[PDB]
C-alpha cells in the first residue's frame, strides 16, 4: 500500500530523482484540505451501519429473486456473507480515501472479486448495484453540514466518487 | 511503505475496522508536521551538490587514509571518489523522501534493509558515513522546527550505523 | 486500555525499537485536539443527569410498551425506569472518558466487549439505546469542534448497536 | 498499559465517577506541556546509540572484571546481551515519558528482573550502575539548545530521572 | 450437514478407521427414535399454513406496537406483514427439516449462521419470534413422545434466541 | 472420563477380576431407567437459557454489590464472564448426569476452581448461590409433565442434586 | 457429506418447500431396512483384513509384474502404501453404504485419484482391478447367515455393488 | 475411555455446548442393545475356564511347534503354558469389558496401545492369538443377537491382529 | 537416500552454510573405512546363491512346519519356497547396497519402512528371518573389519525385527 | 552436550587460557584408544534389542509383582513403555560412551526421573534392577571378540560400568 | 538427494540387481581420489567471501546497468539479494562436489530459477555472467600449492567446472 | 557447543535412535584427523606471544592512522594497545580450541555470536582483524596437513568478517 505522497517517492527513486518544486508544491495542496478530508471519511466512519443496511435493503426491494428460496442472498449464513462484502467495499473506499491512492484498494480487496463471485456464483452485476446505493448515499452525507465549517467539498466528492466506480467495475 | 497514513490503514484493517478517531487525531498530527517536513525538503534539495561535495570533503578531511590507500573501496581513485559522493547523495535523497512522507519508510526500504551485509562484504566503515551526515546536519543552514525535522531523519541515519 | 499514545508505544514495542518520529507526529495529533475534547467532556459532565433523564423520557415517548409491559425486563417498575437510566448513563459517562483519551477504549474495554451477550441474555433491545444516544446528539448544545469531537463518539456507540 | 489519561480514567470507573473539573484541569496541563514532552523524547530517539555505549564503556572501565575471562560480560554473546539490556531499559524508560506514567516500566521490563539477573549470575549492582549513567548522559542531553526553544524543562528532567531510578531498583 | 449417520462417519475418518459398533449402536438409537420423527414432521406440514397464520397474530397480539409502529423493519405494511409470515414459516420449515434428519444441521447451517448479525442489522428482535414458537409449541396438538420430538427442536430455537 | 459402566470395568481390571452377577445386575438397573435420564437432561438443555438467566437475576436481586461499580459482575466484559460460568456449570452437570458419573465434572470443570476465583477476587460464596439457584430451577424444571410419561423420578433428582452440590462446594 | 435424509433436505430448501408426503414415505422405508444395512457394514467391517489382503493376494498373482524389481508394490513402502489404499477404498464404500449415498465417496476420496495415481505412474487399471476383488469378496460376505437372521438382502447388495463399481471407475 | 456416552459427552464438550437430540438419539442405541451386550459378557464369564482351557489346547493342536521348541516364549515349559493360557484370559476378559461399556474402549486402553511392540520383542506370533479366538467364537454357545454381540468384539480383536 | 556424504550436506543446507571442517572429517572417516566395505560387499556378492540356499534351508530345518503347514504363506508349496528364497535375497542384496554407501539408508529405505505392516497382513514372522541372517553371518567367511563391516548391517537387520 | 574434548576447553576459556601440554597430551590418549572405543558402542549398538528383552526378562522373573493384575507393568501400555525406558537408558549409555563424558547422559535423560517415577507410582528400585541387569549383559558382549583383535578394553568396561550406575542411581 | 554411490545403488535396485565388480571398481576409484576432492571443496570453504565479492565487483564494472537508479541491483535490499543468490549457488556447487553428482543442484537450486528470474525481471543473462566469474575464480584457487601437497588434479577441476556451467545454464 | 561427536550423537538422539555405521565412521574420520589438529594446537600456544605481538605489528603497520587517530577505540594509547593485542590473542586462542574440538563450535560460541554488533556499536573494523589473522596465517611455520589444519580455522574467523 502506498497513499499519496509515498507514489511519489517511488517513482523518482526508480529515475534516481528528488522531487520537482511543482511536485512538492501538488503534495503541499493535499496537506491544505486535509481537514475536509478528515472529515469526509468521519462521515463514512460515523454512518458505515446505516450505509450499508439501507442500501442493502434497496437492492433487496429491486432484485427479490436474491432473497427467495434457492438466490444467492437466501439463508442467514448467505445473507451475513453479503452484508459482510457490502461493509468491506465501504471499508476499502474510507482507506482509498484518507490516503489518496486506490493502491490499497485495487491490491488488498478487488483482485479476484470478479473471479471469486463467479465461481461461487455470486451474480457481479447485484453487487455493482450494490456498490452504487452505497456510493449515492455516501456522497449525500458527506455533504451533510453539523459540526462542520460551510464550504465546497467539491473535489473530495468528485474523488471519492471514483473510488466507488473502481470497485463497482471489479466485480462485472 | 510505512507512512503515518499507511501505518493508519493496517492497523483498522488488520482489526476489520473502519478507521477511528484515534487514527483521525494520528493523520491530523502528520498534516500538523507536514508544512515544516516539505520545507526542510525544499532547501535540502535546494543546496543538495554543495552539501554532498562539502560531505565528501569532510570525511577525507577526517580520514586522509581514505585517499591514499590502494584498492576498489577507497577514494583513492577517481572512481572511488565517484562512488563515495555517489553514495552520500542516496543518504541526502532517502533523507528528503523521509521528510515528504512523514516516516523512515522510504530510507527503511532503499537503504537499511540489506545495509549491514553490503559494508560487510565491500568493506566500508560506518564511521565514514557518519562523519558526512554530521557534515550535512550542521550546515544545511535550517532554523527552528524545519531544522528539528531534518534532524531527526539525519539522525536516524547516524544511529542505524550506530 | 487502547488509547493513541498506548497504541504508539505497542506498535513500537511489537518492533522492539524506539518511538520514530510517525509516532511523536502521531501524539502531536492528539495533544493538538485534545483542548477540543476535555471541552467537550466538562459541557457534557456539567449536564449529565439533565441529558440522562432526557434520554430516558425520549425513549419512553418512543416506545410506550417499554413503561406498560409488565416483566423484569421493562420500564413498568420504579426499579425497572432506575435500571433504564443507570444504562443511559453508563452509554454517557463511558462517551466522557473516551473523549479524554482521545480514543474509543474506555467504551470498548468497559461497555462494548460482552454487550452482545448481555443484551440478548435479557432481552434489551438496541434500538431502545439508539433513541437514548440521539436524543443526547440533539441536546447536548456543543458546537463547532467541541460537538464533531462528542458526536464521533455518541456515534460510534450506535454502529455498534447497528 | 495505562497512560496519564487512562490511569485517572480508570481509577473514576471503580468509583463510578465522571472526572471532576480539577480532574480535568490537570490533564488540560499535561497536554500544554506536550511539545516539550515530545522534545525530551525525541532526544533520546536521537541520541540512543551514543548513551548506551558510551554509559557501557564508563562502566567497563570502572568494573574491569566484568570483561576479564570468566567475568559475566566476557565473551560476544554475553557483551551483546549486556549491551542489548541497556538498550530495553532506555527504550522503555522513554516510553514511561511518553506515557506520563511508569506502568509500561513496570509490567514489561522491570517485572523479575531481579530474579532473572539473579537466576543468571548476573550482577544487580553493576547493572544498576549501568542506568545511573544512562541517566546522566540522557539527562544532559535533554537539555541542549539547537533545532529546539530555549525554555524551562525543569519539571520534565525531574520525571525522566524518577523512571530511570525506578529503573535502577527494581534490578537490585 | 450433521445428521447422527454423518457424524458417525466423521468422527470414524477423523480417526482413520472403520466404523465401530458404538457407531452403529448410535445409527441404531436414530433409526429406532426417527418414527416419531417422521409422524412429527408430517403433521406439522400438513397444519404449515394454520400454524404460520395464528403464530404471526400470536406475535402481534403481544407486540401491537409492530402493527403500529412506521418503517421497513415492523408488521404496520402489506410487506412488513408478508416477510413476518415468511420468516415464521423459515422457522417451522427447518424444524420439520431437523425432524426428518435426527439433528440440528439443517436449522444450523440454513438459519442459526448468520442470524445475530441480521437480527442487530435489520433490528428485528428475538422475542418476536419467541412469542411465534411458542403458540406453535402450545398448539400443534401433537402428544406423547411425538410430542417431545417436536418440542426438543423448537425449543433448541428458543435457546438460539435467547 | 468414565461413565458408570467404564468404572466398574476399571475397577476388575486393577484386580484382573471379571465382573460379577451382582455388578451386572446392578448396570441392568440403570440401563433400566435410561428412558427417564434421557428426559431429565432433555429437561435442562431446553431450557438451559432460562435457568442460567432467571437465576442470574436472582443472585444480583439478592447480593446487587455485584453489578454497582467496582464490582466483580460490573462492566459488561465481566457480566458475560459470569453468565458464561453459569452455563459451564449447567454443562458439566448435564454431562455428569448422561454419564451417571461425577469424574467429568471433576476433571474437566470443578478443579482449580478456588484459585481461579482467589487469584482473581470472585466471591466464591457469590458463584456458589448462582449454583444453588439453578440447582432449584431444574429440580423444577426436571418434574414437569407435557410431552413425558408420569412416573417416580425422585432416584434422579437425588442424583441431579448432587451433581451440583458437588460443583457448589468446589468453588466455595 | 450428505446422508440420503439430508439430501433430500437440501433439494427442497433450494426450492422452499416442505417434504411430500411421498418423500416422507420413501425415508420410511430406509428406517425399515436398518437393521439389514447395519448388520451389511458390520460384516464388512468384521472382515476387512481379510477382504484386503485376500485380494490383494490375488491381484499380484494374476499381476506379478507388480511385485517385480521395478514394478509399482516393489519395496516395502509401496507394497505398504498399496494395502493402504485397498483399505482406504473399502472404508469409503462402507461409509457410502452407511449414509446410503454417494456423497462422502466423492468428495472425501475418489476426488483426483486419476492424477494422483497419472502422475504417480501407478496402474488404475490395477487398481481397478483390486476394487472389483473387495467387491466379490465383500458381496459373498454379506449373504453369510449366523449371528444374524435369515431374510431377502438383494437391494442392499445391489447398493454396495454401486458403491463399489463407483470407486473402480474414478481411477482407471 | 471411550464408551457411547463418554464419546458424546467430548464431542459435545469440544464444541463447547451442551448434548443435542442426536446425542441423545445415540445413548438411546447403546440402552437398547445393551441387554444383549450385558446377556453375552455374563454367559461368557460362566464360562471363562472352559473357553481359556479349550482355546489354549486349540493354539497347541493347530500349532503343536509350541509344545515342543526349546525357550522361554514356547508353551514348552510350565512358566510358558501358564503365561499362554493367562494371555488367552486376558483378551477373554477384555471383551466381557467391551460388552459391559458398548465399545471396544477397555480392550483398546488395556490390550491394543502397546501389542505390536510386545509381540515383536517377545517374538510371539498374533496367529497363535487368532487360533484362540476363532475358538472361542466357534463355541461360546451363543446365538441371536447376542452372539451378534459378542462376535463383534471377538472379531475386532482379531483385526487388530491381522 | 541417506548416506554419509548426503547427510553432511543435509546438515549444513538446512543451516544455510557451506560444510564445515566438521563435514570433511566426517567424509574422510567415509572414505577411511570404505575400502572395507566394497570388499566384503565383493566376497558377499560372489557367494550370493550358495548364502541364500544355504539360510533358507538352515530356517527350513529349524523351523520344519514351514515346509509342512498348508496355506499361501507357508514354503510348503514351489511357489512358497520361491517367494521365501527371494526375500532372503532381498536381506542380502540391501546388506551389499548398505556396504557401497556407508549407511543404511538403502536398507531403510527399500526394505525396513512398511516392514511391520506387510509382515503382519501376510502373517510372516520376524524369526524365520532372523534365522536366515544369523547364517549368513555364520558362514560368510569373511574376517578381521571386512566382517566387521557386514555383520554391522546384518545385526541392524536382526534389530529391526527385534 | 559437551564430550571429553568440549569440557577440558570450556574450562580453559573460563580461565582464560590455552590448554597445557598435559591437558594436550591427556587428550592425546583418548584419540590412541578411539578404535576400542568404537568397537564398545558397535558391541551395543548390535545387541541392543537383546539387551533390553533378556534383562527385562530377568527382571520379570525376579519380581512378577510388576505385572501382575495392576502392577506397574500390567497391560500393553505400561509393558510398552517399560521395555521403552529400558532402552532409553540404554542409548544414553552408548552416547555418554562415544562422547567420553557424562554430560548427555545427566542432562537430556536423568534429569526428573526419580520424580517422574514417584509422581507416576512407578517403583524406582525396580528401574534400578532393570539397569543392573543391562550392565551385566552389556560387559559381556563388549568382552566377546568375534570380527575384532584381540585386546584388552578393561579401562573402557570400567568407565561404561561407571555409566550404568550413574544412571541406575537416579531412579533411587 | 543422491551422491555418486546412491546413484548406481538405485540404478541397480530398479533393476533388482547386485552392483558388478566394474561398477565396484569405478566407485574404488572415486574413493581413491577422495582428499584431492576434500582439497577441491576446502578451498572453495576457506575462500567463499572472496570469490563471491570478486566476482559481484567485476559484474558490476562491466554491467553498470545494474547498480544505476532503478537497475535490478539498485538499493540495498537487491544489492543484498543479488550477493545472497550467488553464494546460494557457490554452496550448491560445492555440494554437487562432494556429492560427486549433480542431483543437490538440479533440485534445490536449480529448479525453476530461470521462472523465478524471469517473473522479478531479473536479467538471467547477468546473472549467468556472475556464475561464470565464480567459475574462473573457484577453478583458479582449487589449484594453488600451500597448505597443499603437489599433484595433479586436472580431473577434478574439469568436474566443478561442470557443475558451475550446469548452474549458469539452468537461469537462462 | 558443536563437535563432531555431539553432532553425532544430537543426529540420532532426534530420531530416537542409536547411532549407526555412518556415525562412528563421522568420528573415526576425526580421530584421524585429530593428531594433526593437536600438533597444530602446540606449536601455535607454543608461539602465541610471538604471533600476537607480529600481528598486531602488522595491523599497524598496514594501518597507520589506528596510532594516532585519537580516541577509546584506536591503539592510539596505550590502553588502546593493550585491548588491540588482547583482541588478536583472543582469535589465536579460539582456533586453538577448534583445533582441539574438530569443531568451529567454541569460535561460533565464545565469539562469532554477537560479533556483528559489538563490532558496529564500538567501530571496531573486520579489516583490522582480517590483517592480523593473515599475519598468523603467514608465518605460524608449519607444514602439511598441521599447517592445512591450523589454516582452515583461520581462514573461517577470516570469512565471518568477510
Ligand atoms: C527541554 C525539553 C528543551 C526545551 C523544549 C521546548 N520545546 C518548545 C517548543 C516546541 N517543541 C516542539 C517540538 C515537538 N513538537 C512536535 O510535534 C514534535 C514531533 C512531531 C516535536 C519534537 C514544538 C512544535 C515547539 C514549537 C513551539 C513554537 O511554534 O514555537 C519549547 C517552548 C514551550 C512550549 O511551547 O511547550 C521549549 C521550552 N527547551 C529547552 O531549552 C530544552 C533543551
Amino acid at each position: 500500500m502506498l497513499d499519496a505522497f509515498a507514489k511519489v517517492v517511488a517513482q523518482a527513486d526508480a529515475r534516481g530523482e528528488f522531487l520537482s518544486n511543482t511536485q512538492i508544491d501538488a503534495l503541499l495542496a493535499i496537506v491544505s484540505e486535509g481537514n475536509k478530508r478528515l472529515d469526509v471519511v468521519n462521515k463514512i466512519t460515523n454512518n458505515a451501519s446505516a450505509i450499508v443496511t439501507n442500501a442493502a435493503r434497496a437492492l433487496f426491494a429491486e432484485q427479490p429473486q436474491l432473497i427467495s428460496p434457492g438466490g444467492n442472498a437466501y439463508t442467514s449464513r448467505r445473507m451475513a456473507a453479503c452484508l459482510r462484502d457490502m461493509e468491506i467495499v465501504l471499508r476499502y473506499v474510507s482507506y482509498a480515501m484518507i490516503a489518496g491512492d486506490a493502491s490499497v484498494l485495487d491490491d488488498r480487496c478487488l483482485n479476484g472479486l470478479r473471479e471469486t463471485y463467479q465461481a461461487l456464483g455470486t451474480p457481479g452485476a447485484s453487487v455493482a448495484v450494490a456498490i452504487q446505493k452505497m456510493k449515492d448515499a455516501a456522497l449525500a452525507l458527506v455533504n451533510d453540514t453539523t459540526g462542520t465549517p460551510a464550504g465546497d467539498c467539491a473535489s473530495l466528492v468528485a474523488e471519492i466518487a471514483t473510488y466507488f466506480d473502481r470497485a463497482a467495475a471489479a466485480v462485472a | 511503505m510505512k507512512t503515518p497514513l499507511t501505518e493508519a490503514i493496517a492497523a483498522a484493517d488488520s482489526q476489520g475496522r473502519f478507521l477511528s478517531n484515534t487514527e483521525l487525531q494520528v493523520v491530523n498530527g502528520r498534516y500538523n508536521r507536514a508544512t515544516s517536513s516539505l520545507e526542510a525538503a525544499k532547501a535540502l534539495t535546494a543546496n543538495a551538490d554543495r552539501l554532498i561535495s562539502g560531505a565528501a570533503n569532510a570525511v577525507y578531511s577526517k580520514f586522509p587514509y581514505t585517499t591514499q590507500m590502494p584498492g576498489p573501496n577507497y577514494s583513492s581513485t577517481a572512481i572511488g571518489k565517484a562512488k563515495c559522493a555517489r553514495d552520500i547523495g542516496y543518504y541526502l535523497r532517502m533523507v528528503t523522501y523521509c521528510l515528504v512522507v512523514g516516516g523512515t519508510g522510504p530510507m527503511d526500504d532503499y537503504l537499511v534493509a540489506g545495509l549491514e551485509e553490503i559494508n560487510r562484504t565491500f568493506e566500508l566503515s560506518p564511521s565514514w558515513y557518519i562523519e558526512a551526515l554530521k557534515y550535512i546536519k550542521n550546515n544545511h543552514g535550517l532554523s527552528g522546527d524545519v531544522a528539528n525535522e531534518a534532524n531527526t531523519y539525519i539522525d536516524y541515519a547516524i544511529n542505524t550505523l550506530s
